[PDB]
């Protein structure tokens, strides 16, 4: 879970 | 006569010096008063104390921060005796087991010492030695005494940012003004099809997942460019204009190579839908 | 020279008794040694302890449970001198603000009583006489010391069960066998047109809801009639079939009325999609 | 048939509403759609939903707050069959030990009724009857029926509004505008020689206290008028200006008695010193 | 014009007093300036503050303190005007569901008033009347405004110490001096047989129980009396001397019976075991 | 240029792999596929995700697990390029104070790496290299590299299993079947005549003990064949038939020489008593 | 074949005990059988248990504590097979980043052994060796395992009582009697100008400060011969008598150098003021 | 919020 | 259970 | 202890 | 405390 | 913050  | 460590420390130690605010470490990378740190040392203030490891302290200006790196640039003025200066090396050549000193000044009179090993590289240092607060903003150092990192409190483990990523911010932020951190504000996750078809088999998932491998909206921060654009939590992108995508990582990096304000095209299903997000600022 | 208190108690207070496995209250309804209590009283327990506020002791049996109302019903050998009973009145003739007398026999050597007004009716009775432990089970009383409910224990707010609800259950449980309590399993919702496009407008809700009224499916329960008839999670209910529908309560009457292993049609939208769902008993 | 608490809600029941903004219970004061309820029910919106009793609803409006009294007045449109009304007793009536009926609207379907005494009297009504959201906002009945409190939630100890205090500012609140709640912001203690001596006696107690009687300043708010005038804590109020006071409460009065914008002298010693204070309104 | 509350509150309410010792409740019994309270009101202090009613203050000297019952009696002096006075009623006529009115001072300007009913009798009268703090102290009236019985502080749930307890101790109290508790200094159980096989089924159970009915000895506490004589956890008493035994009550009106600095021979099975416990008074 | 540890880790850690079931770390044993790791790292699962240090993944399927030592054997489809592998070293030639690096692969994509030494040796390998989930079931190798144990997860101190363990159980955990465990089921205490003298000058001590020294029975485990043989807490055992015992570490060891479903005679105390217990396998 | 730590625990581990009163480790630091520790291990109990680490036990006896250094030095029976003894190396000599080994015998069958450097030297030695109970009261042994300190158990920072400290307090503690720590019992601060005059501008602190540059007493603990000689919370110690001091720290080494029973004459502001205080020793 |  |  |  |  |  990443944030772009 | 001494390990190798009391050697490093005898090295780089005279140039981690205390910062108070009312707290933590930092170390002086230039004979002119340049101070590398942590941000969250420095809070938002602009007025600080320096300490030196001799006890000569100086009015230190904070010249600014950067809060997604969490680095800020003290400069304080170099009168007197010249001020001792920590030599940088190169975090490009950290391998894991490397030995990891970490540094720091907390009471203004002595350095703190911990020792560990490169434990983790991604871009984050993982270190075993001990990283604590006021150790923190203090520099990481490699078996020679060179700076490689500088340490950040936030197990065992602890994080150093790499010193080649503070040397690419240091004119900048010595220089006031804003690192750029072009963002478009979703939360994503790489979506594999054994786990869309998984995911649309439990009655109680939010919502149906298109079947297909690519990078699933988790969340839509709020007055983002994202939300802007009209993305919705389940949207599926797919391509970044052109190019195909499964990756976080990939859209993290196209996103950054864009630059602040640059529309992207976005292929999504929700039905197909692209979209074009203006990239802002991270803040 | 007594209040009316004192003189309801005197009524009924003899017939409320304790009840232990190893804990709760009831009362006798019958000079046949017919007593009502809570189903947490008894747990799933069958051999019970039933102490008469005189002090007579009784090898009870647990003659069975509803789990759903939480009504149990216990019978006790009616030898000796003969048991004393509580008469029964009826709920259906209770206002708010009527007094209400809760009694308990938590030692067995003697009542306990608080008092109230019923505070709410639906279909529990809300009241605000003390309910606690050990008085749970015991009776509600009205003015006059009829029985109205039974205390359950689960802000000074307390619950009892409506007497006619035991007086519905009472053959049935008193001769073992199941009380029916048909359901499909579904955690739902009422859905206001203002409320689907408030929803629609958060770019992070989970689904996008199709505009109009009637019943989100929130939740679907696991091993229940209505994931096996593969509803979701997301799926709004529009009608039975037949009969139009936007309240969670008409639903629930008709799930009851039907009975236990019917098909019901449901109209539901996802995409327009009708399903069939086979009542089964909850659990 | 009925006890009278079923009577007295049987008069002032209908008037009462059930409030939500996206919560609490209100009661109309005026067949033309005057509500009352409590300031934390409606909080700093103005957009309210006004359910009553027989299930009609009213797009209302909050017509605005006093936040330190915690009344606000809400008016409904008065189409159709006329609004019911609550008749409005009188709070100055009120002794230790008379009846108190507190009644809610949580649902919209039906009241919530509790019941209790007068417990004490200051100027907040005390009472024994169970007081919880929900019912908070609704009045508080006396015997007869006639609204003497406005319930507010915040032991078997719950706090009314007198309805003399409502009385006073409805007009206020119904027409916009802001109630005048002037102050100086400090906290204060009434100091006794014996206390004062005491307080002297004790090696660690913060400031040495002048040894008379008089108000002693614990803490000056910040931002407030007190702060401006220059007072600090540890400062002991004496006389304002003229007569003499050793008494917090008599300060009270003679601020409020002043108004919004007016200058008191104050009687300090620290050390002799008068200062003046410009009263504003407490926000 | 006011219900039977506000009346005996009127006739009773002015004997019920502030306490302070730097905090509860007391009422005056008697013209001469006697006053009941708690114990753990008054502390182990000897200097009070008294405030009646009406504001008159009074230097009141506590003349001493049962713990175990927690009784104290004050005495103050009754210059001026007469003290008023609470008329005392009578204990041993309470039925359950009689009206009780809970009188506090806690200001000293005002009675707090609660009202509920007399719950439960042993001997700890109960009832659900709000006990509270301020209000500990104070007097449990009847419908007639009598004392007839303490508030005790320690659900809807309070305590009074019945009045009759009082009038017992009062004597005693008032002129210094201890109230007799006579005990011996173990934590017992009553056994039955049922429940010694029970016992002696589980693997785990701490001992062997010999199978019979009487007095376990749960635990022996230290320095007691019955650590003297040698009694251990796990013996099983079964008479006091002569008359057999299984019920801890009635060992406990044996042991208050004989008094203090008395002998009793004791038969316990361990192997079979009688000992002699010389009775100590209860601290 | 390098450090030891960048050495010992470039020997082994190709070998470590991250293990997935919806999670933790393990190494390659053999060039067949056959991997080590921890019991709680796969669950009861059988199908576990293998991914190799190079980003090679691999359908690996649990082919079983010893709850007891906290081991499973996983084996992967050698297909392609060689599966790399860990060299074992042996633990029977461990020092404390000899350097001791843990290794996981948490990510799949690199080695984690944390360094410390044999800080105690029973029979668990105690660390102070930093042991953390995702490093658990991997290796813990000594200076040369060589695999001296498996981490795992449960201060600064971390546990291992020391190798030669896991190489006895490898062939029959590999193979799936059951590792045998002989237990008797009882918590057991080596009790000191200047103990068992202690123990009964306490009155609240459970029981008397008999005086000796051997085995106090202090908990009987449910349904184990210690509780099948009759064994009471409180039991003192003094002989396993013949011998004398006196230490619950020899009694362990004569259970474990003896096998399972051997039968053992018991001397104990309790009364003297001798009893034969079953050994059943422990679960 | 070994590490140098391996070497080290060779060299001093076989004189490190363990200490049990019912619990930790002490060492040998004579072949007579004298044993250091720490305070808390022993409690302030007198008779203590030591076990050797090859097993031998001795009565040993606590030769008695000091509370203020945390060192206690116990005496056992050199019976039998010699005593085996650490030798003692020396504080004054440790640099940071020096490696610190530190050793305890917890079980008394083996050492533990934790490794790291030497963090800080103040006069507690920091170190980043894992310090844990058990190992607490064991020795901190440099490269070649000479004693530098005692471990402490109160992050991964641990403490260690450097050496010579023990090495000034031995004869004292072995022989019996009390080592003087002369104390007066004020908590002080240092106060800066800058930091009176921001402490005057807050309306809310205690005291006004007077400006200066001084020692603040903050606390003036109950019992102490700062009470007793009238010092209060919020004087400011400005020299002692002659010399001018701002420094905590040097007023410590002043009160030190004093001695026990003895006056020290102090100049204060509160108004100016100068007392004298008779130094009593630390409890 | 209701369970049907 | 009860203390005498 | 109050607020004016 | 052992379990065998 | 030192005590002496
Ligand atoms: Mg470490
Ligand atoms: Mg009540």
């Amino acid at each position: 879970a990443a944030a772009a | 006569s001494e390990s190798f460590v009391a050697a490093a420390v005898s090295r780089s130690g005279p140039a981690v010096v205390r910062i108070d605010t009312e707290q933590g470490s930092g170390f002086i990378i230039d004979n002119s008063g340049i101070i590398l740190t942590n941000a969250h040392v420095v809070d938002g203030a602009s007025k600080v104390v320096v300490t030196l490891r001799d006890g000569r302290t100086f009015d230190g200006q904070v010249r600014g921060t950067d809060e997604v790196t969490d680095l800020a640039v003290v400069k304080i003025e170099p009168q007197g005796s010249a001020l001792p200066v920590a030599p940088l090396g190169t975090s490009s050549n950290l391998q894991v087991g490397d030995w990891a000193i970490a540094v720091g000044n907390p009471v203004g009179l002595d350095n703190t010492v911990t020792l560990g090993i490169i434990s983790t590289l991604g871009e984050f240092i993982q270190t075993d030695a001990a990283i604590n607060p006021g150790n923190s903003g203090g520099p990481l150092l490699n078996a020679r005494g060179e700076v490689i990192g500088i340490n950040t409190a936030i197990t065992g483990i602890g994080f150093a940012i790499p010193i080649d990523q503070a040397k690419a911010i240091q004119n900048t932020l010595a220089a006031g003004g804003t690192v750029p951190h072009p963002y478009i504000g979703v939360q994503m996750m790489n979506i594999t099809v054994d786990q869309a078809q998984q995911n649309n088999r439990n009655p109680n998932s939010p919502f149906i997942i298109p079947e297909v491998d690519g990078i699933l909206v988790m969340r839509v921060l709020p007055g983002t460019p994202a939300e802007r654009a009209g993305i919705r939590r389940g949207d599926v992108i797919v391509a970044v204009d052109g190019t195909p995508i499964s990756d976080g990582a990939r859209l993290q990096r196209i996103v950054e190579q864009a630059g602040l304000n640059k529309a992207l095209k976005l292929d999504l299903l929700r039905r197909r839908l692209s979209l074009t997000v203006q990239t802002a600022q991270l803040r």
